[PDB]
DNA sequence: GGAGTCCTTCGTCCTAGTACTACTCC
DNA sequence: GGAGTAGTACTAGGACGAAGGACTC
């Protein structure tokens, strides 16, 4: 059972420890069974705790008066686990997001391990990585070349990038397998070079000599 | 040549002093003259008949005329190729032995150093350098591309 | 060089001989027929230079010995043209071939024998002779598994294999395979040889499943085939063909069976609106039921339920739907048994009443 | 450059002309200088000396027929023989380039079959029975960007469009997808098949003088904005723009299209014209009239400048129809030229 | 500088008088100086054909040789052969290698220096790090063979007594397989193929002016035979009107003579001297007008 | 919108008017189908603004009306496709059509009926009915010898030419030329009128050559046709067709006959020696024979010699050899009638036993 | 240092081959 | 109704010409 996430946050730490000072904003995430889209997502909004990057603002749309009212990390972290919990995480960058997440169950104070302790932690774009190796191999350029709209879908940031990396996914891990298979001594002659050959072999050494100041063959 | 039919291989002529430098002059303005196709100007083996004189020649190895010959296992064939370095080139025709760890190098060198010693005639082995380390290759792969 | 021949007695003949004609015969000579006329027999060629066609016609009326290079097609078309029991005149005058029917005079420029390319001769190795029939089954049952245009060359091509009793010849694309075995009735002794795809066209093209006998050699770098007196001779492609031994499913424990042209209807049915590119249908087995689905990116749809023989449990898979519409096709039979082990794995098919044709596709993940 | 020169100088410089050109620029007695036919850009060296081979051996070339019987295509392929409209060369036959480009095919194929014709010996049954560059330049700027008057975009003259192609689009707004109109100054429209759907293919041409883009993975709709993208020496249409990290251009999808005759409409746009002193009184009813009557919707005003010796006055017309925008290619036609001015209506 | 023998003018190998104008022969050929002074004289490309039957007629066609030129992996090029084997299309290439300049001697360190956009695409972009990275492992590397002559050799036997050949897929167009410094070290001396659409220009322009003779009856027109002071030329050009005039084309030049306003053929000796980056921020430009 | 249907009464109409409609035309609206429910029928359209076909079939089961329009192809495979003796029933919901039968279902891509070019009404000014077997002769008879892509698009077509009780037939590329003519027993006005190509292609595509009355309505630049309820409606181009009484032999002297299949089967075998290109091949002419000979660059011969009742004096005259082969085989006929001049002219070309064909190909200067 | 000679590479058009689908024959 | 033959459609390869980066004194 395939689970897809797309976290989109109060941006990012530069230097250092890309979370800390950091919190989560959003929570968009859609259930994939079967490579079908059940519309069993997970959409949370969260408290910033903090102010929303002018990045992330621009990316989107998201300001901090609006993720006021709406529910912390605390009041869905049961909820937000056992929804991804015994499945597969397909993330971009998995060292960003799987970073942030066990940053926030930390916080928690609940003694948290880590996700890939009791998950499998994949990064999608490892996967495009190793298909297409140095190409370009972001969300916006695997939709076109999957032949994908994401001009015309109304879910304005994470459940956008979340569906759309669904379909992505889709794309790479079609279409069609492959087939297992692939799958003495002795004599020998030495030829000693005749005196008139030396003789030019002499000669040759002179003339690189004379004029070089040098000889290995003799140095 | 004639002894292959169409097919082209991988030859080392050098010239030994100045009458093989005239010769190998002469051998490289005649395959120009003669017109080519995609793979360049070629040689007939026939032309180190009368373009001889000063030269000293490696077999080809394994992508060399015998190389082939033994490869196929047709042993007229390669008595033919060797015969003729025998009346035109004696003292003056080495057998090409390499170890680059490519196909079929191993199983052509243990059948040529059986008839490099059953015909007696010299043997030298070069590595056939392209580049100057192990991790130019790559680059060279390109540059060929 | 003189013979005369009844049209009827060349016809067949001719017409197999010209099969392999065809892929762009750069050599000239290749777009013509190599002749020679000793005892009372013409023997004729047809050849791409890597595989040779010979026929034998009778000579009832008078003959004298010589060879020529008459061009194929056009001698071909003529012979084929004429009536039922037209009577044509071979004579040679120089440098034409002159061909006569009572009245009528035709003329043919003349290439000498002399040029036309010679393969090898070589020895047989392990020998069996085979009812038509059997080699009729074996081709048609598996050739819609050829590759196309492989850059595994070696898979361009059919692996025969004998052992005992036992022949199972398998093509494959590295996607889908089709196997067939029969009996040959003889014990034989271990081959492995590949024959590339325009051979193997050729070689069911002249297969009527008739009552001569085909008898079969094969050598160390060639197959030859005699049915009466035709006889077919082409090079194989040398070794390395994958243990098809290793693809195939260990102990499907699932059983799905169904009616042939029913199921077969269904998935050409719902083929029509599936992927371009992956040609992708849907497929969920439930407890007695088959659903077979198809769609495409612009909600287009084809949806079959189907009464379906099946007991185990409930799984979905998608596959190349082309691939599987061949096998179908392939499987002129009443009933079908596919055996399953589940969505990411190839699945084995086979009919129902015979295991001796296996036919194995991999799954697709749509 | 050159020519700026020569005018500068005092030098004057006939239009190209199949008959009286050489390859090189040639003095006619009192014409110091009419276009050499090797000056054509396109145009190769071979097929320059066999336009003019033809032309010694017969006479003067008669008509578009006698030019491409005379001469095969192998000497003059299709896209040579484009240009040579496009320079005016055959301007003295074919009064209108519009006619002629459009006679070229038909021609051509005509051709093939006079040549297979001549091979065959064969007998047939009976049959059958004013300035120099700025014209050209002209036409080039209808193909590569034309903006005169600015543009039936008045009421959003380029402050939509931008026109100016590549080098302009690398600096743009950053956004989801930049905004942008294009029109395309020429069109081929192709559409693939595989036996189960294809999306793809779309011919456009972009400006300024850049070179032409596709478009460029959508169509939407389906079939209706797939026809909307059609239109040979025509169209307008809009897309979302950003820079694409894939080459051959940037993406391009078209979220709306508007036609040139839509932009026309001037909505809420429409048309004034500008007209001498001296007009009839006939053609203010009757002709001018007569232009408006037959081509008529998208209520746009009818406006007009008539410019008195006095005083401009505007006198709205108003008497009922509303133009149709197909009107300016129509009036164009003939010795009028208008201008496209903000609808007052929107304002 | 074979302009200043009055031999060569005697000869007419070349045009000028020399005494005349001060001219001099021993930058040419200076005796006291030993080194061969190659005499290297030129003529027009477009005749190339009409030159080669000569020389074959002189001294055999294949005693006679053009001279090969090299072609190397600079800058521009590299970039582009890099992309092309990455899998780009032309457009995505030619969009990095347009922001490096021109430049005769360009390489990817100069490029770097040159160009910030460059240090800028390299870190933002994995296929353009992986190119020039590979690129700079490349860098000035040959690529095939040199694309006619620079200059046409004389031997007194067969060339291939002296060097190696290349000839196309007809045994045509035989060229030296040494390039211009190296085949002329070897010995042999060469003759280089002027480049000039100008006398091209004048040849064609002088069938067309002297069939102006028979309209009027007018003498065929020798270039050679017009005064050196005319009047006409010289109010033409203080009236600065020389675009389209042989060397003056520069909006600079043009600058300069309007400025400078020359007036007798010794100043019209002097302009490729004067417009010169030193002549004029040394202040010599100025003194001279002044 | 709803109704229900007989795959059996659906699926020739299907096939007959999907035919010409193209998988992928330039305005792509024009690779679906307009579907009408009104009254008690089914209207369906396939058109190309040039041709339209239209066929009705009686709604039995219950109904409620509407328009649609949905994609062509991939509907005629689907219902091709569907199981012996299918009764589907189908309905309209919002932008889609599903489509139901027994446990097969659907739901399709849909563009709208308001959508499609609705093609333009015309007047009828002549009309006539004939039987089904005459048509389809004065059509096999002679559209074979139409052009294909003519510049002189009047060409691309035939031209009807009909006085007093008479419809004739006229087809031609301006190098051969058939007329057919049959007896209507009908008065009708005087009219030409030239039908495109495509539209004569598909009509004799149609024509069940039963019983069926065949009626017809000619505008003055529209046709249309009712065969049952099959309707054909085209557009005609306008045209000045070529006179054909310039175009029957002047004064054809010499008369010769010879029986069909003979005849045939020995220009067949000569034509193997001509030009590939051009198709020449030369015909000498004597006292009761005829000698045809040709040549090729490959320095072959063919010579035929026949017994031809032939009265007249000996004629040399050569023929592209494709123009009549093409003429030999659409004669289903016994014996020919060859009507010439001489080896510059014209010639007419007959059944010896009917009159109601006649034929002129043009001889060839090689 | 400028200009021209140099070819090659990219784009466009034409030709040839191969496969699929329809039409005609058994 | 199915199989064989013909015609149409799609894809690949080669030729031709216009554009561009380069190496000559």
């Amino acid at each position: 059972r395939q689970i897809v996430l797309d976290t989109e946050t109060t941006g990012m730490n530069q230097i250092g420890a890309h979370y800390e000072g950091h919190k989560i904003i959003e929570i968009g995430a859609v259930e994939v069974v079967n490579r079908r889209l059940t519309g069993n997502n997970f959409h949370v909004y969260l408290k910033p705790d903090r102010l929303v990057d002018p990045e992330a603002f621009g990316v989107h749309g998201i300001a901090d008066e609006f993720l006021l009212d709406k529910p912390t990390f605390a009041e869905v972290a049961d909820e937000f686990m056992d929804y991804i919990r015994g499945a597969e995480l397909v993330i971009h960058n998995a060292a960003f997001d799987i970073g942030f997440m066990d940053y926030e169950f930390s916080l928690l104070k609940r003694d948290i391990p880590k996700t890939n302790t009791f998950c499998k932690v994949t990064d999608s774009l490892a996967v495009a990585r190793k298909m297409f190796p140095g190409k370009r191999n972001s969300l916006d350029a695997l939709c076109a070349r999957y032949e994908i709209d994401n001009s015309k879908r109304t879910l304005h940031g994470a459940l956008l990038d979340a569906q759309i990396l669904a379909e992505v996914y889709l794309a790479m891990t079609g279409g069609q397998l492959s087939l297992p298979l692939a799958m003495q001594a002795s004599k020998l002659r030495v030829v000693f070079a005749t005196d008139e050959e030396i003789a030019a072999h002499e000669a040759r050494l002179d003339l690189v000599q004379k004029k070089g100041g040098s000889c290995l063959w003799r140095a | 040549c004639d002894l292959l039919g169409d097919e082209l291989t991988h030859l080392t002529v050098l010239a030994a002093n100045n009458t093989g430098y005239q010769n190998l002059t002469l051998l490289i303005s005649k395959a120009y003259q003669r017109g080519y196709g995609a793979a360049g100007p070629i040689i007939d083996r026939d032309w180190l008949i009368e373009l001889n004189e000063g030269l000293i020649l490696l077999s080809g190895g394994r992508m060399g005329d015998v190389g082939r010959s033994l490869l196929r296992g047709n042993s007229a064939l390669v008595d033919e190729c060797v015969a003729f370095y025998e009346e035109h080139f004696p003292d003056r025709y080495f057998l090409e032995l390499i170890r680059t760890g490519r196909p079929d190098e191993e199983s052509y060198l243990h059948a040529a150093v059986e008839l490099a010693e059953a015909r007696g005639l010299p043997v030298v082995a070069t590595n056939d350098v392209r580049f100057i380390d192990s991790s130019d290759f790559d680059a060279h792969e390109i540059r060929v591309a | 060089m003189k013979f005369t021949v009844e049209r009827e007695h060349l016809l067949k003949p001719l017409q197999q001989v010209s099969g392999p004609l065809g892929g762009r015969p750069t050599l000239p000579i290749l777009g013509n027929l190599l002749l020679q006329v000793a005892d009372g027999t013409l023997s004729l060629t047809g050849t791409d230079l890597e595989m040779e066609m010979v026929a034998r016609v009778a000579l009832v009326q008078p003959h004298e010995p010589g060879a020529t290079t008459v061009p194929a097609r056009k001698f071909f078309d003529i012979c084929r043209g004429l009536p039922e029991g037209a009577e044509i005149a071979v004579q040679l005058e120089g440098e034409r071939m002159l061909v006569r029917s009572g009245r009528s005079r035709f003329s043919l420029s003349t290439l000498p024998a002399a040029d036309f390319p010679n393969l090898d001769d070589w020895q047989s190795e392990v020998e069996f002779t085979l009812p038509q029939a059997t080699m009729k089954r074996l081709i048609e049952a598996t050739q819609f598994s050829m590759a196309h245009q492989d850059v595994r060359y070696y898979l361009n091509g059919m692996l025969f294999e004998t052992e005992g009793e036992e022949l199972r010849t398998v093509a494959t694309d590295g996607h889908r395979l089709a196997v067939c075995s029969m009996p040959i009735g003889q014990s034989l002794p271990s081959h492995s040889v590949i024959v590339p795809r325009k051979g193997v066209i050729e070689l069911m093209r002249m297969l009527d499943g008739g009552d001569n006998p085909l008898r079969v050699q094969i050598g160390s770098n060639n197959i030859r085939a005699h049915v009466g007196d035709f006889i077919f001779t082409s090079k194989l492609v040398d070794g390395r063909f994958p243990d098809y031994r290793r693809v195939l499913p260990k102990n499907p424990d699932k059983h799905l069976e169904a009616g042939c042209d029913l199921l077969k209807q269904a998935f050409a049915r719902a083929a029509i609106l599936s992927n371009e590119k992956f040609r992708g249908v849907r497929l969920y087995v439930s407890e007695n039921q088959l659903k077979i689905t198809a769609n495409n990116p612009e909600q287009e749809e084809a949806e079959e339920i189907l009464d379906v023989t099946y007991s185990g449990a409930e799984m979905e898979i998608g596959f190349n739907v082309s691939y599987v519409l061949d096998v179908l096709n392939a499987l002129k039979c009443e009933n079908v048994r596919m055996m399953l082990t589940d969505s990411v794995s190839s699945v084995q098919i086979e009919d129902a009443a015979s295991q001796s044709a296996a036919y194995v596709v991999m799954p697709m993940r749509l | 450059g050159l020519v700026d020169e020569c005018w500068r100088m005092g030098l004057k410089i006939l239009p190209p002309d199949i008959n009286s050109g050489l390859y090189h620029f040639h003095v006619n007695d009192d014409g110091e200088i009419v276009y050499g036919i090797g000056a054509i850009k396109g145009v190769g060296e071979g097929p320059i000396e066999a336009i003019i081979e033809a032309r010694n051996k017969g006479g003067y070339f008669r008509e578009l027929f006698d030019l491409c019987a005379r001469t095969d295509t192998k000497k003059l392929n299709r896209r040579v023989l484009e240009k040579l409209i496009m320079s005016g060369a055959f301007d003295r036959l074919g009064p209108h380039r519009a006619a002629l480009m459009n006679s070229l095919g038909d021609a051509l194929k005509a051709a093939d079959q006079h040549a297979k014709a001549e091979a065959i010996g064969q007998l047939d049954l009976f049959g059958v029975l004013p300035w120099p560059e700025q014209v050209v330049l002209d036409g080039e700027r209808e193909t590569l960007g034309l903006y005169l008057t600015g543009h039936p975009i008045n009421q959003y003259l380029k402050e939509i469009e931008r026109y100016v192609g590549g080098v302009r689009l690398k600096d743009m707004h950053p956004t989801e997808r930049g905004k942008v109109i294009t029109a395309a100054g020429l069109v081929v429209a192709a559409r693939v098949m595989v036996t189960k759907r294809g999306n793809r293919i779309g011919i456009c041409t972009l400006d300024d003088r850049s070179g032409r883009l596709e478009v460029m993975l959508f169509t939407d709709a389906l079939d209706k904005y797939q026809q909307l993208l059609e239109k040979d020496r025509i169209l307008i249409v809009s897309g979302q723009v950003s820079f694409d990290d894939f080459s051959g251009g940037l993406k391009m999808t078209a979220r709306e299209v508007m036609d040139i005759d839509e932009a026309r409409e001037k909505y809420a746009r429409g048309l004034a014209i500008s007209l001498t002193d001296r007009q009839i009184d006939d053609q203010l009813l009757n002709r001018l009239r007569q232009s408006l009557e037959p081509h008529r919707s998208g209520t746009i005003p009818v406006h007009l400048y008539y410019q008195r010796a006095d005083a401009r006055a505007r006198l709205r017309f108003g008497a009922t129809w509303r133009v149709s925008p197909s009107d300016r290619l129509l009036n164009d036609l003939r010795g009028l030229i208008g201008s496209e001015q903000v609808e007052l209506e929107f304002d | 500088s074979g302009a200043g023998s009055l031999v060569a003018y005697a000869l007419k190998i070349t045009d000028l008088d020399p005494l005349e104008f001060d001219l001099l022969f021993e930058r040419f050929l200076n005796p006291e100086r030993v080194s061969m002074p190659d005499f290297d004289v030129d003529f027009c490309m477009e005749k190339r054909d009409q030159v080669i039957e000569h020389v074959a007629d002189m001294y055999g066609r294949d005693a006679v040789s053009q001279i090969i030129t090299f072609g190397t992996m600079a800058a521009k090029a590299v970039i582009r052969d890099v992309g092309r084997v990455l899998g780009h299309p032309y457009g995505f290439v030619d969009r990095i290698s347009k922001l490096i300049p021109p430049d005769p001697g360009m390489t990817l360190a100069k490029a770097f220096e040159a160009e910030p956009q460059l240090p800028e695409i390299y870190e933002a972009d994995e296929e353009v790090k992986a190119l020039i990275d590979m690129a700079r492992k490349l860098e000035g590397v040959t690529r095939n063979a040199g694309k006619h002559a620079g200059g046409v050799v004389i031997a007194p036997t067969k060339i291939t007594d002296f060097a190696p050949l290349y000839c196309d897929e007809e045994g045509k167009h035989p060229v030296t397989q040494f390039d211009k410094s190296d085949v002329e070290y070897a010995g042999l001396v060469k003759f280089d193929f002027l480049g000039l659409r100008t006398l091209t220009i004048i040849n064609w322009a002088l069938e067309m002016i002297n069939k102006r003779r028979a309209k009027n009856g007018e003498p065929p027109l020798d270039i050679a035979a017009i005064p050196l002071d005319d009047k006409k030329s010289f109010d033409m050009l203080q009236r600065s009107e020389t675009t389209a005039v042989f060397q003056l084309e520069s909006r600079g030049m043009k600058d300069l003579i309007k400025r400078l306003q020359p007036d007798c053929f010794e100043d019209m000796i002097a302009l490729v001297a004067l417009f010169r980056p030193g002549p004029l921020q040394s202040g010599m430009v100025d003194n001279f007008i002044d």
